[PDB]
């Protein structure tokens, strides 16, 4: 389960 | 001729697509007048995603905190607030590419225009159907939520779709445009899992006209019979049920090829066990063409 | 995750798409700084297309006979000429959304989103792919000739293919923006048929690696053979003869999966010697050859 | 082989 928004 | 899985133009959908950052978390989001749609887990870090409280990181948050980048200019936010699992970011300049656009929540079976942007640019479109489980089978990877899902019917973009998450499975999770999610998941990394996927019947069943309109028709058997027939071999092989509104919508598609809904409902049942014995370059019955996409595309 | 048929967002090409009407024959025309292209038929009439005689039709014409519509402006027609099977009409505007754009020639197997329009106004948008016979399997209504064929690169917007007409068995045949057409067709409703058309390789071998990343992994195997014996079997199914360059494009994607490229045309072998057995690839029952190597990469990676 | 404009 990945919430598809860029993690830096 | 020809039958092809084919988009909306995307044209007027991408006049409309910014980059939302707050801190380092960045995503897609949606300039419409003086207001940018967005997923609210953009308020979010790499350490508050188990367990996210998103009434409280946004309580923390000020309108200098939110980035938004379109294009050359950096929308200055000077409103925010949050509607279910989306945020409004009201802005201080309307977009001046706004379409004509409604906000709408589809049903499952239903198809939709997916524009795949990273970092508010755009990437790729393509055609996607609300599965019976409330998912979709698109392709998305890191940096694509804020992407959205849309129909035109002339000049009226209605917005229906909005991305968020990635289910383990490789199916992919959203919420309409007030934030309400599709099924009964939420933006959390926790463990989560969508239902068993049944068949879209009344997709399957335009799918199997464009057909006979289009040329192939190697397939075709000969029997006619009734609705409590179609029953018989629905609910085995996971097919949803049809209706009796449903039928109607069937209907101008069963006129154009002289065989009524009804009467192509009974090719449907030896088609199940032993298969077709290619149909349109498939093998299989594709349930990604709604009733509406076939008149579009062959007879319009 | 998630592997589909993407086209390229059509924005760019939205803002040059115009109608060129020419007596009662009306087609779309690509407005692109001040010349609209467009297929050259358009000066034609429903009587003069079985034998028609192109280069006196346009010296029949003048500039006022063509009518240029981009949405509600009529744009002035200052010039005419035909170059190979196109016609260019050069107007006094030029268009103020014309993008960075090229004119290519693509090679069989290369994929291009197709924009149909109707009446200068676009309708939808697919990924096509060129066949070896030099055909596409596309969706076009009558009227729909003008409709153009792009490939997007950052900001550029390589045009590659213009509708023109259908073949007789469902497919169409169009050329590119120059005018001279895909295969050894002719914009005359003469007796036409296209060549028997081959399966392209490298397409289904890169749709074969989209689905290892995907986690379809079932038709892989052990056994690795040549590539020639493979060639001796892929001739035999006369799927398109793979070349050492053909192998050396798949490479990006092998190193991405470990599996070496002879490996996967044993996999491709074995493939076509028992089916499937009631399995499916990346949601498909049957071996798409629709997917180049570039496409593979640009929505598996980055 | 059909010419795909409208001819009226």
């Amino acid at each position: 389960v990945k919430l598809q928004a860029i993690f830096r | 001729s020809g039958f092809r899985k084919m988009a909306f133009p995307s044209g007027k959908v991408e006049g409309c697509m910014v980059q939302v950052t707050c801190g380092t978390t960045t995503l897609n989001g949606l300039w419409l007048d003086d207001v940018v749609y967005c997923p609210r887990h953009v308020i979010c870090t790499s350490e508050d995603m188990l367990n996210p409280n998103y009434e409280d990181l946004l309580i923390r948050k000020s309108n200098h905190n939110f980035l938004v980048q379109a294009g050359n200019v950096q929308l200055r936010v000077i409103g925010h607030s949050m509607q279910n699992c989306v945020l409004k970011l009201k802005v201080d300049t309307a977009n001046p590419k706004t379409p004509k656009y409604k906000f709408v929540r589809i049903q499952p079976g239903q198809t939709f225009s997916v524009l795949a942007c990273y970092n508010g640019s755009p990437s790729g479109v393509y055609q996607c159907a609300m599965r019976p489980n409330f998912t979709i089978k698109g392709s998305f990877l890191n940096g694509s939520a804020g992407s959205v899902g849309f129909n035109i019917d002339y000049d009226c973009v209605s917005f229906c779709y909005m991305h968020h998450m990635e289910l383990p499975t490789g199916v992919h999770a959203g919420t309409d445009l007030e934030g309400n999610f599709y099924g009964p998941f939420v933006d959390r990394q926790t463990a989560q899992a969508a239902g068993t996927d049944t068949t879209i019947t009344v997709n399957v069943l335009a799918w199997l006209y464009a057909a006979v309109i289009n040329g192939d028709r190697w397939f075709l058997n000969r029997f006619t019979t009734t609705l409590n027939d179609f029953n018989l071999v629905a609910m085995k092989y996971n097919y949803e049920p049809l209706t009796q509104d449903h039928v109607d919508i069937l209907g101008p598609l069963s006129a154009q090829t002289g065989i009524a809904v009804l009467d192509m409902c009974a090719s449907l049942k030896e088609l199940l066990q032993n298969g077709m014995n290619t149909i349109l370059g498939s093998a299989l019955l594709e349930d990604e063409f709604t009733p509406f996409d076939v008149v579009r595309q062959c007879s319009g």
